[PDB]
C-alpha cells in the first residue's frame, strides 16, 4: 500500500510511529506497528514555485483525533469555545486550513 | 515569564480542575505528555500537581 504527500523537511521525523507531532495530529495518523517503510527525498526545485505554493492546505484544528489509516477531507466546520460559533459567528473561527 | 534560569514553581491543591482551560490554546507544540495519556487526564485524581 503506497500513500504519496508533500511535507516540509521539519515534518520529515514526524512519519515515525509512536509519537505526537504537527503531521501526527487529528490531520493523519499511521499505524504504530508499521510494517512498512517511508521514502523521501528533497524536492524544492520542482514544487517549489516563485511566486507562492499557498495552494497547499492542510487541517491543524481539527475537533476529534483520528484512527490510524482514516481519510480525513471533508467542509471541517470549526465549533470551540463555550458558545455555538455556528461557523458564521466570526470570531475564534481559526480554520483548520492553512 | 521568567527564563530558563528561574523557574516559577507553583502548588496547585484543594482546587476541582478539568482539561478544557488547558484546550483554551490552540499553537500548542511541545504536546509531548508522559506516564499519562493526553487523551485521558479526565476522570483520575492525582495527590498533588
Amino acid at each position: 500500500y503506497a500513500d504519496s504527500f508533500v511535507i516540509r523537511g521539519n515534518e520529515v521525523s514526524q512519519i515515525a510511529p509512536g509519537q505526537t507531532g504537527n503531521i501526527a495530529d487529528y490531520n493523519y495518523k499511521l499505524p504504530d506497528d508499521f510494517t512498512g517503510c517511508v521514502i523521501a527525498w528533497n524536492s524544492n526545485k520542482l514544487d517549489s514555485k516563485p511566486s507562492g505554493n499557498y495552494n497547499y492546505l492542510y487541517r491543524l484544528f481539527r475537533k476529534s483525533k483520528l484512527k490510524p489509516f482514516e481519510r480525513d477531507i471533508s467542509t471541517e466546520i470549526y465549533q470551540a469555545g463555550n458558545k455555538p460559533c455556528n461557523g458564521v459567528a466570526g470570531p475564534n473561527c481559526y480554520s483548520p486550513l492553512q | 515569564f521568567a527564563s530558563v534560569y528561574a523557574w516559577n514553581r507553583k502548588r496547585i491543591s484543594n482546587c476541582v480542575a478539568d482539561y478544557s482551560v488547558i484546550y483554551n490554546f490552540a499553537p500548542f507544540f511541545a504536546f509531548k505528555c508522559y506516564g499519562v495519556s493526553p487523551t485521558k487526564l479526565n476522570d483520575l485524581c492525582f495527590t498533588n500537581v
